[PDB]
C-alpha cells in the first residue's frame, strides 16, 4: 500500500492536497495547550453588567470595594 | 564576373533547441512555502490576541458607567 501514496501523487496531486489539509485539521486540537485558553479568554469577556450581592450571614468573600484582592485569577492576561 | 558567393566568412547558427534552466525546484519549494505561511501565522497571535485585550478595554468604559 505504500507504493499508493506516490503512485497517485503522480496522477493526481490535486485532491490529494485536499485530504493533506483535510487531516491535520481535526486531529490538532486534541493535540496542543493553547487550546482550552481559547474557551478561558471567551469566558472572562464581560458583555453584561455585574448586578452585585447581598450579605446575608454570608459573606463568602469579596467586599464593596473592588480593588481589593477579593475576585477571582483573570489578571494573567495584562502579563500575557 | 561580377558574382556573389564569399571566399569565406560564415557561422553557421544552430538548429538547437535549449533553454532548461532550474529553477530553484524539487523540495526548494515546498519549503519557501511553508516557511513563508508559518510566518504569517506567527505575526497572528500577537495581534489577533492584543486586539482583544484593547476589546475589554473599550466594554470596560461602557460598565464604569451606566448606573
Ligand atoms: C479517505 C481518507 C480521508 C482522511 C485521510 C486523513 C488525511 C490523510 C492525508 C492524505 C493521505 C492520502 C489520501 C489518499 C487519497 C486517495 C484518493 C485518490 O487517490 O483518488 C482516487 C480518485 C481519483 O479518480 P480519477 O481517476 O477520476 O482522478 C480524477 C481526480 N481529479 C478530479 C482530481 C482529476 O478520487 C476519488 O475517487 C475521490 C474524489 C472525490 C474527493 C472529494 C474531496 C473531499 C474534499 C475534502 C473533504
Amino acid at each position: 500500500v505504500a507504493a499508493f501514496l506516490k503512485n497517485v501523487w503522480a496522477k493526481e496531486p490535486v485532491l490529494v492536497a485536499s485530504f493533506a489539509i483535510a487531516g491535520l485539521a481535526v486531529i490538532l486540537p486534541t493535540l496542543s495547550p493553547y487550546t482550552k485558553y481559547s474557551l478561558m479568554i471567551n469566558r472572562a469577556t464581560p458583555y453584561n453588567y455585574p448586578v452585585p450581592l447581598r450579605d446575608d450571614g454570608n459573606m463568602p468573600d469579596v467586599p464593596s470595594h473592588p480593588q481589593d484582592p477579593q475576585g477571582p485569577s483573570l489578571e494573567w492576561l495584562k502579563r500575557l | 564576373k561580377q558574382d556573389m558567393p564569399p571566399v569565406g566568412g560564415y557561422g553557421p547558427i544552430d538548429y538547437k533547441r535549449n533553454l532548461p534552466r532550474r529553477g530553484l525546484s524539487g523540495y526548494s519549494m515546498f519549503a519557501v512555502g511553508i516557511g513563508a505561511l508559518l510566518f504569517g501565522y506567527w505575526s497572528m497571535m500577537k495581534w489577533n490576541r492584543e486586539r482583544r485585550r484593547l476589546q475589554i478595554e473599550d466594554f470596560e468604559a461602557r460598565i464604569a458607567l451606566m448606573p
